């Protein structure tokens, strides 16, 4: 490609600490890229943090930025730095590097962009729920007290490609997550085949299996 | 601010007095950004150098050129104003960046008093020109041999 | 500085007709030497890094469909999607970059409008596992609906309740473009067994009258 | 098509006090050269990208070129200040221009030091932008009448550097070409 | 990539002029120069000139500033030098290059030499005209010794211009075989001679055929080796 | 305008080895403004390095340029059967002036020239001018000496000598001897001698004769 960007991977950390993430290139005609860094919090829009310039390490910094993020640049391997002092609250958002050649133009070229959150980890708990009397009814799985996002879900192990809906997560009061996912089958249905619902979680690295019936 | 700088021209103590009583700043430096100290050396206003220098002046002060007031001190010809920066604790080896010495200045003109009050204190004899002269051929140069005499004896 | 506006905050229009959004700025974006605006368009589909399509503000970026136009002068500028395809749900954006620093409006959404559809309205309650664990989540249900705006409220023994009730959507479908809405509502074992009748109501532009389903605890 | 080597690949570099402009114009430019040479070490390019550029076209590509030292290769840039930003060269602001900076110790350093790079550091006013004034007018000092003789109150206010290959990263010289871009409004404008 | 081509070589008589082309294909013609650059036979090469591409300000050599004149035209990509005056100490090639010693806009100094060439132009002059050839055989002795070899040789005198085409046993002959360069003498004449080297098995078994051709003066010739 | 001498004229060198030429002028001269040239036999130049320590499109890394002030010097470090030339230093900061051209060859072991001696024939004898041979064969290096002698007498400005370049084959030279006089003192004169001396040749033989035999 014209250029090449990658970042880091998840951060999850105790607030407070400190954090270190870089942007890296590669290609050709890398030696014009001014690297900007753009912040999005969940669920709104984007605002800018400071820009900087791989080779002599020139910076500029947004004015109500100023003094929180400390940016570095490293020329012998072409990268960009982002150095986080402080870890508060506010700093649980999705984050893109931006190359752009030149001052007053335009941030074209992105990376794949790094989350991070700060929370306690746990072990999920995952509840089957059943519908009762007629046409078509839902039947439900929630998984709760889990930490981080995402879960991955699926009805028979993957059996069945249709007629799914998956919930995103919502921080509720007491500081964990949830989730429950529906599926709509036919009340004919019901009694012939086993339905078994199948959560894996890559970060707890678990995979559950359960079985959910209808009660009446 | 400014002021004071023409004021040096004129000497009106009081005046320099009333400034800096209201929190005159006392390292000014001006468009040409010269120090106060050279005119006030080139004018030999004693009493406003002694009174600049009670409250603590910089006594190492130096311009884009290097320059230093006693340089310009003992050229002038001055008596009161090169040992009282002498005692306050300004150095007597400050060279320029083209090595000028002051004992070249006080040879200049045959001024007398300086060349022992420095060699009191111990005044420098390696002074360096464009071809690496000292004070003995600049010294014997202005058509007074009796000064370089003095020096010799004293090295 | 420099604050910018979109207007408006959100839209949704059907398929096959011209969608326009406006950017409002402050100060003048014309440079001195060069008579070219400094503004550009970005898009954002949901979990997607963003990617630019216009640069320079009357330009269009090599590789995106020529189906998209701008315009505007001065501190306001216009940008025209002509002939919106499903594939175009996005969320969008402008920026200038006039001097430093750059900031971004708020942030605009784009929804593919359509007829009204009849939605299904379920409620669910939970089970021993549930009992055993010391909470109880009762969760209500409404499926398939359009529009958006839709009111699900609770009823306790015919007492209304504050702080209680989670409320959460999913995007938008693949299918036919329906939606789903969960609203839960969680307390304790105590509260729990000291009360009996639980009901959930539902009130849609769609419904000709409140939907209401009601049940006693165990029943 | 047009004299891009010419300016940048020759071996005759003036110092800074006197620096040579270069117009270029009636041509088809081919950046394409300028982009990965992987030895210009300092192509920082402003206002305009030179990426897109292509479709863009106007006349007015004044390029000018010298050799200054190493470490104050940064001072040159829009709106920044300081010993050569100052005094010899000062980029107007609300620029539009582009420059570009490598190092080229390997041939104009020689051993002895090569005293042939003189440049000013004296001025009493200050400069216009994209203006050059080349004179070696001494200066009084002091109160006496100076003629033609060197002394303590006679300067010359340009000064000689000294280029070593033993000498600091910092301080082996570079070499530095500024493009302007820069146009009109009158319509029917030569394009390149 | 690029291709450089020259025209054949010529022969001349004191008092006239020579006009030589070069012509140049594969790029632009109007951002590089040409230069000329001329070799004696034997000894190092010698500059002949620069000429740039649009301004039409060129630089000769301190030598012939009246006796050469070089001329380009872009619109069929070609370049004319033309020498005049000439004199009996001009026989040598002639070489147009491509220049990156010189610029073709401003002329300045820059990084580089001539680094494309072209396949030489030779040039010669003299006070004579064409003429025949005339062909002798040289046979060895019958002193040869019988553990060893024996030379046998033909000398060519009067053959002008060059070159010649000398073949044995109407070219069934290949190795062996050695042509030597030209050499002139006083009489401003072109002598030269040919050896192949021999067995004794084929002495007194075997008869030697030796034929020249001179294609520009079209002549035919052969003769035969008897050992005497 | 600058006086160049490479020197020495010749360093031939056996097969496999590296050669450090140099070229030194007498004023001085930047490491900016020289070039190396190459000069194949019976073909046209190339260009090999220039600005002095760079080379050109496609040439490969063996080829390696380097110095300064007064003096420059190449090394080709590794030698294929391919890289045997003349090779030129040529400057063009004040005005431009080529260099003398060195020339590199085989270095190998000893050789016994062999020679041979012909006179002509009565046919060119009814013409107006006489010719006598002399040939030398397998010989090393190409120095050596070959003097007539017309009844044991000098001879001088009658007398030719030519020499074939590196032989491709064997890395051997023939080296040809001619002598050319009138017809007239050619009658009075019968016996004919021809020495040869070469370094690689113990005893100066020489080869006499009568026209009777
Ligand atoms: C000043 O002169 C030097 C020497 O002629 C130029 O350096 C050469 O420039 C050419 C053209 O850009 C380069 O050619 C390229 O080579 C690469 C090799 O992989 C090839 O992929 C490209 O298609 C192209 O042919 C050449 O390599 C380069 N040589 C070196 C040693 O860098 C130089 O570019 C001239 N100045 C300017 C600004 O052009």
């Amino acid at each position: 490609t014209q250029m090449q960007l990658v970042q880091s991977g998840t951060e999850v950390k105790k607030p407070g600490e400190s954090l270190k993430i870089s942007c890296k290139g590669s290609g050709y005609g890398f030696i014009t890229y001014w690297i900007g860094w753009v912040r999005q919090m969940p669920g709104k829009g984007l605002e800018w943090m400071g820009i900087i310039y791989p080779g002599d390490s020139e910076t500029r910094y947004s004015p109500s930025f100023q003094g929180q993020v400390t940016i570095s640049a490293d020329k012998s391997i072409n990268t960009a730095y982002l150095q986080w002092s402080s870890l508060k609250a506010s700093d649980t958002a999705i984050y893109y590097c931006a190359g752009g050649s030149g001052i007053s133009t335009p941030m074209d070229v992105w990376g794949q962009g790094t989350t991070v959150t700060v929370a306690s980890t746990k072990g999920p708990s995952v509840f089957p729920l059943a519908p009762s009397s007629g046409g078509t009814a839902a039947l439900g799985c929630l998984v709760k007290d889990y930490f981080p996002e995402p879960v991955t879900v699926s009805w028979n192990s993957g059996a069945l490609t249709s007629g799914v809906h998956t919930f995103p997560a919502v921080l509720q009061s007491s500081g964990l997550y949830s989730l429950s996912s529906v599926v709509t089958v036919p009340s004919s249905s019901l009694g012939t085949q086993t339905y078994i619902c199948n959560v894996n979680h890559k970060p707890s690295n678990t995979k559950v299996d359960k079985k959910v019936e209808p009660k009446s | 601010g400014k002021k004071l700088l023409e004021a040096a021209r004129a000497g009106q103590d009081d005046e320099v007095r009333i400034l800096m009583a209201n929190g005159a700043d006392v390292n000014a430096l001006d468009l040409f950004g010269v120090t106060p100290l050279h005119l006030a050396a080139e004018r030999g206003h004693l009493e406003i150098v002694e009174v600049l220098l009670k409250n603590g002046a910089d006594v190492n002060a130096g311009d884009a050129f290097g320059r230093t007031p006693l340089h310009l001190a003992a050229l002038g010809g001055h008596l009161e104003i090169v040992e009282v920066l002498l005692k306050n604790g300004a150095d007597v080896n400050a060279c320029d960046l083209y090595g000028v010495t002051p004992l070249h200045l006080a040879a200049g003109l045959g001024h007398l008093e300086i060349v022992e009050v420095l060699l009191k204190n111990g005044a420098d004899v390696n002074a360096q020109d464009k071809f690496g002269k000292t004070a003995f051929d600049i010294s014997i140069d202005n058509g007074n041999e009796d000064l370089a005499e003095i020096l010799q004896s004293s090295s | 500085d420099i604050q910018l506006t979109q207007s408006p905050d959100s839209l949704a229009v059907s398929l096959g007709e011209r969608a326009t959004i406006n950017c409002k700025s402050s100060q003048s974006v014309l440079y001195s030497s060069i008579n070219k605006n400094y503004l550009a368009w970005y898009q954002q589909k949901p979990g997607q890094p963003p990617k630019l399509l216009i640069y320079w503000a009357s330009t269009r970026e090599s590789g995106v469909p020529d189906r998209f136009s701008g315009s505007g002068s001065g501190t306001d500028f216009t940008l025209t999607i002509s002939s919106l395809q499903a594939e175009d749900v996005a969320v969008y954006y402008c920026q200038q970059y006039y001097s430093t620093p750059y900031t971004f409006g708020q942030g605009t959404k784009v929804e593919i409008k359509r007829t009204v559809a009849a939605p299904s309205v379920f409620i669910f309650p939970p089970s021993d596992e549930q009992l055993k664990s010391g909470t109880a989540s009762v969760v209500c249900l409404l499926n398939n609906f359009y529009p958006r705006e839709a009111k699900v409220q609770w009823k306790v023994d015919n007492a209304l309740q504050s702080g209680n009730s989670q409320e959460s959507v999913t995007e938008q479908d693949s299918k036919d473009s329906t939606y789903s809405l969960s609203s839960t509502l969680t307390l304790s074992k105590a509260d729990y067994e000291k009360h009996k009748v639980y009901a959930c109501e539902v009130t849609h532009q769609g419904l000709s009258s409140p939907v209401t389903k009601s049940f006693n605890r165990g029943e | 098509l047009c004299p891009f080597g010419e300016v940048f690949n020759a071996t005759r570099f003036a110092s800074v006090y006197a620096w040579n402009r270069k117009r270029i114009s009636n041509c088809v430019a081919d950046y394409s050269v300028l982009y990965n040479s992987a030895s210009f070490s300092t192509f920082k390019c402003y206002g305009v990208s030179p990426t897109k550029l292509n479709d863009l076209c106007f006349t007015n590509v004044y390029a000018d070129s010298f050799v200054i030292r190493g470490d104050e290769v940064r001072q040159i840039a829009p709106g920044q200040t300081g010993k050569i930003a100052d005094y010899n060269y000062k980029l107007p602001d609300d620029f539009t221009g582009c420059v570009i900076a490598w190092n080229s110790n390997n041939l104009d350093s020689k051993v002895g030091g090569n005293y042939n790079y003189l440049y000013r550091l004296f001025r009493k006013s200050n400069l216009k932008p994209f203006e050059r004034d080349i004179s070696t007018e001494i200066y009084q000092a002091g109160s006496t009448p100076c003629n033609g003789v060197e002394g303590f109150n006679c300067y010359f206010p340009l000064q000689s550097y000294g280029f070593q290959p033993t000498n600091g990263v910092g301080y082996q010289p570079y070499r530095v070409v500024v493009l302007s871009f820069e146009l009109l409004h009158a319509p029917a404008t030569v394009c390149g | 990539q690029v291709q450089l081509v020259q025209s054949g070589a010529e022969v001349k008589k004191p008092g006239a002029s020579v006009k030589v082309s070069c012509k140049a294909s594969g790029y632009p013609f109007t951002s590089y120069g040409i230069s000329w650059v001329r070799q004696a036979p034997g000894q190092g090469l010698e500059w002949m000139g620069w000429i740039s591409t649009y301004n039409g300000n060129t630089n000769y050599a301190q030598k012939f500033q009246g006796r050469v004149t070089m001329t380009t035209d872009t619109s069929t990509t070609t370049g004319y030098m033309e020498l005049r005056r000439l004199r009996s100490d001009d026989t040598a090639v002639y070489y147009c290059a491509r220049d990156y010693t010189r610029g073709a806009w401003f002329g300045e100094s820059l990084i580089g030499g001539f680094d494309n060439w072209g396949q030489g132009t030779l040039v010669t002059v003299s006070s004579a005209s064409t003429k025949g050839p005339s062909v002798f055989p040289l046979a060895p002795s019958s002193k040869s010794t019988s553990g060893g070899t024996a030379a046998l040789g033909c000398l060519v005198k009067d053959y002008f211009p060059e070159p010649v085409t000398v073949s044995w046993n109407s070219g069934a002959l290949t190795s062996g075989v050695h042509t030597f360069p030209a050499v002139l003498q006083s009489s401003g004449l072109y002598s030269l001679s040919s050896v192949v080297t021999v067995p004794s098995s084929s002495l007194g078994t075997q008869t030697y055929i030796c034929n020249v051709n001179h294609k520009p003066s079209n002549t035919k010739v052969d003769k035969k080796v008897e050992p005497k």
